[PDB]
RNA sequence: CCUUCUCAAACAUUCUGUUUGGUAGUGAGUGAUACUCUUUGGAGUUAACUUGAAAUUGCCUUAAA
């Protein structure tokens, strides 16, 4: 693996950076504080560009900071969960309320296919209630409706894409089974895209979130599960379009086109 | 005078939803369909210890 | 000295005690006496210093010496130069006479006029008025029974003469009696006018007692209350004083706040005298929160070391709050950014601004960026009869104070946009207020 | 005075040129229709232009549906001034990429790449930020 | 002829903005005599062996819209053209312009009776809705706007 | 502006009291043996007709 | 004035855990500098934001009659 003294070298440099010598927070807050590594590669999923999302796995998921972290901004996390009609009757929110209130999540709304169809057609409505939400959450089953159901706007930013949860268990509907799967997504797990180019983008957050040293053991894991997963290539730490800092370099790559 | 069983079904919850914080019911949208005032509640609430523990 | 250590009738001695003031202050201390003599007096005492309980108990005492029943005469008249000095002043004559059994009532400008009338028809023993609805009330209204006037105190004498209500004075004084009329008086100072005022009133020889960047925001009415929130929502962590013109207002606006799940303050002159000083000192000591006060409550306590000091709503004594920031700045270990909100139609203020030539700052906020809880709120009051309520009531209050309001120049009711302000208060339909458009 | 060139806009979502062509058949004779459409996507803009054989047949549609409500949309039809013939509108369709530039010898792009980071760490040394590899 | 305030009515709505306007209305029919008493029968009978939103329904009463309209409250109003005593409906045009209160003509009493389950129905009109319909009720009360005040901005003139 | 304030009222924003009303009427009446309730009127009925 | 592609397997069968597959969208506008690419003309990726479903031209027959 890449040694921790180039991830180490290249986090103070942005913590260097993110400090330098109009009242409210305009991009001036998220400019200099967002945390990525880009990824290239050669045309990741060039079949086709589909919208799935893998969820690389990760100690400290940055969800619980940032829940933690967002009450200080006028924009509130929030997590929406969607599910299929037959069985949101059975879903109850006092019981998902009771069953991950000992974990410390929280679910703000729980909607149905029927719902985004009916009350969220209108396309301003729509914008406005999706924006809300920072993380989305959609039964396994609904997802491939979903598209179709809340438009494409949505799938603009990795924050609106619904994510696929499980919630079947023998091929019959288990609260448990959803109850520790959004467990698992929020402290377990980091949702990212796989855009149809070479270019692909992780976010991890803001760099006030988790420790530099969590952060660096954050990046070597994603940058493990990269490696495992396709044929990447060069990789650099960035701030929003500040000076890239190279991480990885992959040569065999090159000579496999 | 006597209340209703109803009324004291509804009393037992907000009793053991909220307690003797009146404050609290008085925004109890599930059990306080009604929005009736703090004192009202009181009173109902006392009413109802009286003949009970 | 102590309220103990005077001829206080049983039911006044309780109410002090409820009140949690037990130590007579310098004003009060020297004042007291003279007045339950019934020596004519006029002072210089500054606002908030005690002056209004001062003169207050002394009335008390006197309705308690002569036991007169409500039907028996007006008792006592109080003047004050604007309606939230008047509902102050109401209140802390509420507080006062829990114990007692007397009668007490208020006439305001812009109020019900038929509600006054009748309050007056049914007897008051402790009447506070402004000046411009206490002629009209006792020219046009039949069956008032002035006559009876046993004392009289006027309340900031500059300032009703600076607002214009010297000949309605006059006319007062004219009307009103002065046979066994005790006169008094008290400001924060007192002019040649002032005096010849007092010289007209009082009949005696009266006794004579003596004792930063102005940054501001330009915003929608209908957007002040979100930017607002958002800024209270991402300045957590800090203190911060938010100044108000009604204190109904306050008291919507910390309850809306509240139950949006932020911890919030509020300190208005209708929360009870002891809930209003714990109030007050858990805010000092807790160094984190955000308080919701209003003009008249904050104009003479004590600021302690905030990091913001915001002027939603307009001031109430415009020199006062110009004059402020230079004292504010001293007083603080970290100086305290002030903060004020102006409406577009508003911007006469800043003449007076430049007038004063302290440094200024215009702050600048993004319209993408704000709270978005418009729905929210319009849902919650649709569905909350207390809530809608409430913010029915601030609305009204913050209407009334700003048609009193003394700079005419710059702050009118006509170039208000009621449905902005109806939005920004959540109403999609603006509720009618009676003000005299 | 007004031409027989039509513009119309506020077109529901799947309103294209055929149906335009055969809803407006009814009015005389239609000398031809064009829809607005994006470049990379097929999809229409919700506005075209469609021209009339003869003016009275472009003023009896403008009045027809001047403000007629289509499932959720007001169509809004205006006729031109005298003149302002339609000007050019390709039928765009769905654009599909096509790789081409893999022609490079792989031999090649390997020292180019190793130029370029070489290029990219200078740079960023330039920026004020110090770090190596 | 007629003075201006008469022959204001029969400019009523086109085909179809009035078909529009009936059809999103008939998704709000008050409940008949027969549903609401199987409702309360059926609440009944839940509660002798052992919160609800607030329902939505088209107001329709004489005095009732003339209560909300002079409120601001009503949204849309639906005014007959054939009411025999017109005195009871010559003045609600004016009162709602005057209020602001979007309103339309609609052809037939009967037919505004029929949405309603009454034999005739003097005005209907509509104060809250629904969310889904919340960006229907607005493009209808545009395209309402549109077809009565500027097509007939004239039906206050020319007698 | 509207023209009259006219507070609202608790009933708009609370649920109707005659309803309610209608509702315990309803219950007595089943109680004291005197209406049928509907689920019992179906089975009645299912048994009847044939 | 019609409604929207509401799941399929291998292991484990602690009754839900691991792995894989299935998601091609209203448009317009503003906008923070990196990836390759073929050498040229730009082809695909990369922060963020506004919107009334807004918008002036990129070279089968009984919802029969």
């Amino acid at each position: 693996a890449i040694p921790r003294e180039r991830v180490i070298k290249a986090v103070n440099e942005l913590i260097k950076f993110t400090s330098k010598p109009l009242l409210e927070d305009d991009e001036e807050e998220l400019k200099k504080d967002l945390q990525l590594i880009v990824v290239n590669n050669k045309s990741f999923t060039g079949t086709s560009k589909s919208f799935k999302l893998k969820l690389l796995n990760v100690k400290h998921s940055f969800y619980k900071p940032w829940k933690e972290a967002s009450a200080t901004a006028v924009k509130d996390f929030k997590v929406l969960l969607i599910l299929k009609d037959s069985d949101i009757k059975k879903v109850s929110e006092d019981d998902l309320f009771d069953q991950l209130d000992s974990e410390g999540i929280k679910v703000d709304e729980i909607i149905c296919g029927k719902d985004l169809k009916t009350v969220y057609k209108a396309y301003e409505a729509r914008n406005a209630f999706i924006s809300q939400f920072s993380l989305i959450l959609a039964d396994d089953s609904i997802v491939t409706s979903l598209p179709k159901l809340m438009g494409g706007k949505a799938y603009n930013k990795v924050e609106t894409t619904p994510i696929s949860i499980r919630t079947h268990a023998n091929k019959e509907f288990s609260l448990t089974t959803l109850t520790n799967n959004i467990k698992k997504v929020y402290m377990n797990q980091l949702p990212v895209k796989l855009p149809r180019g070479t270019t692909l983008n992780v976010h991890l957050g803001n760099l006030e979130w988790l420790r530099p040293e969590e952060f660096v053991d954050n990046v070597e894991l994603i940058s493990e599960q990269l490696i495992k997963a396709y044929q990447i290539r060069s990789i650099f730490i960035k701030t929003n379009r500040s000076p890239v800092l190279p991480l990885y370099y992959n040569q065999d790559v090159l000579d496999e086109l | 005078r006597s209340q209703s069983e109803r009324e004291e079904e509804w009393l037992e919850k907000l009793y053991k939803k909220h307690g003797d914080d009146y404050k609290k019911m008085f925004f109890d949208k599930k059990l306080n369909i009604y929005q009736q005032s703090e004192g009202d509640l009181k009173r109902r609430l006392l009413r109802w210890k009286k003949r009970n523990g | 000295e102590k309220f103990e250590e005077l001829k206080l009738s049983q039911p006044t001695l309780k109410a002090i005690e409820k009140m949690g003031f037990t130590t007579m202050t310098s004003v009060q201390a020297r004042t007291i006496p003279p007045l339950l003599a019934g020596r004519d007096v006029l002072g210089a005492a500054k606002t908030g210093s005690g002056k209004t309980l001062a003169f207050l108990i002394p009335a008390i005492e006197l309705l308690h010496s002569l036991k007169f029943k409500p039907r028996n005469g007006t008792g006592i008249i109080v003047i004050t130069p604007t309606r939230e000095l008047a509902l102050q002043i109401f209140g802390v004559a509420r507080e006062l006479m829990e114990f007692h059994s007397q009668t007490f009532g208020i006439v305001i400008g812009g109020a019900n006029r038929r509600q006054e009338a009748e309050k007056l028809m049914k007897g008051v023993n402790m009447l506070i008025a402004t000046p411009g609805r206490l002629l009209d009330h006792l020219q046009n209204t039949k069956g008032f029974v002035f006559k009876n006037l046993k004392a009289l105190i006027i309340d900031e004498a500059d300032r009703i003469l600076e607002i214009g209500f010297e000949d309605e004075m006059r006319q007062i004084i004219k009307i009103l009696p002065n046979e066994d009329r005790q006169s008094m008086l008290f400001s924060a100072t007192q002019t040649t006018k002032v005096e010849d005022l007092a010289r007209i009133s009082l009949r005696p020889g009266p006794l004579f007692i003596n004792v930063l960047e102005q940054g501001y925001v330009v915003c929608d009415s209908d957007k002040r209350f979100l930017l607002l929130f958002s800024f209270l929502k991402r300045n957590q962590k800090k203190k911060i004083i938010v100044f108000l013109s009604s204190c109904n207002s306050v008291k919507y606006y910390a309850e809306l706040l509240n139950y949006i799940d932020l911890p919030v303050l509020e300190l208005h002159g209708k929360q009870k005298q002891q809930k209003r000083t714990n109030t007050f000192f858990e805010f000092c000591n807790a160094e984190r929160g955000i308080l919701i006060c209003t003009d008249v409550a904050a104009r003479g306590l004590d600021i302690p070391a905030v990091d913001w000091i915001i002027q939603f709503d307009p001031p109430d004594d415009p020199r006062d709050y110009i004059h402020r920031v230079g004292r504010t700045a001293r007083g603080t270990k970290g100086k305290g950014k002030s903060l004020m909100f102006l409406t577009p139609n508003e911007l006469g203020f800043l003449r007076y601004l430049k007038a004063s030539k302290v440094p200024l700052n215009e702050y600048e906020f993004p319209e993408n960026k704000i709270a978005n809880v418009q729905s929210q709120l319009e849902k919650l009051i649709k569905s909350n009869y207390y809530l809608h309520q409430t913010a029915k009531d601030g609305y009204r209050s913050y209407l009334q104070a700003y048609a009193s309001h003394s700079l005419k120049t710059v702050y009118q009711i006509d170039k208000l946009d009621l449905a902005k302000v109806a939005k920004s208060y959540g109403f999609p339909v603006p509720p009618k207020v009676n003000i005299t458009i | 005075e007004y031409s027989g060139i039509i513009y119309v806009s506020r077109l529901p979502h799947g309103f294209h040129e055929k149906e335009l062509s055969k809803y407006f058949a009814q009015f005389g004779d239609l000398k031809e229709v064009r829809l607005a459409r994006n470049k990379k996507t097929g999809n229409s803009r919700h506005y075209g232009f469609l021209e009339f054989v003869n003016k009275e047949d472009a003023m009896i549609a403008q009045e027809s549906m001047n403000n007629y409500l289509l499932m959720g949309h007001l169509l809004q039809v205006r006729v031109l001034p005298k003149g302002a013939k339609i000007e050019k509108l390709y039928k765009y369709k769905k654009r599909v990429l096509v790789e081409k530039g893999i022609t490079k010898p792989v031999k090649q792009l390997k020292d180019n790449m190793k130029q370029k980071h070489e290029e990219r760490i200078k740079k960023l040394a330039k920026s004020g930020i110090e770090f190596k590899w | 002829k007629v003075p201006p305030t008469i022959a204001q009515f029969q400019y009523t709505l086109d085909r179809n903005t009035a078909a529009e306007t009936f059809k999103l209305f008939n998704k709000y029919r008050p409940e008949t005599a027969a549903e609401k008493k199987e409702r309360l029968t059926k609440e009944a009978a839940a509660v002798a062996e052992g919160a609800s939103p607030k329902p939505y329904a088209v107001k329709y009463g004489l005095n009732h819209v003339v209560a909300l309209i002079e409120n601001k409250k009503a949204k849309l109003v639906l005014i007959a053209n054939d009411v025999d005593p017109i005195e009871l409906v010559v003045f609600l045009p004016a009162l709602c312009k005057k209020m602001g209160v979007p309103y339309a003509i609609v052809k037939g009493k009967a037919r505004l009776g029929t949405l309603v389950n009454q034999k005739t129905s003097a005005v209907a009109a509509l104060t809250e809705v629904r969310a889904e319909d919340e960006a229907a009720l607005a493009k209808l009360v545009s395209t309402i706007d549109a077809n009565f005040a500027d097509k007939y901005d004239e039906v206050k003139k020319h007698w | 502006m509207p023209l009259t304030a006219v507070p609202e009222p608790k009933r708009r924003f609370v649920p109707s009291k005659n309803e309610a009303k209608r509702v315990m009427k309803i219950v007595r009446a089943i109680r004291e043996g005197r209406i049928i309730p509907p689920k019992k009127l179906k089975e009645m009925k299912e048994k009847e007709k044939i």
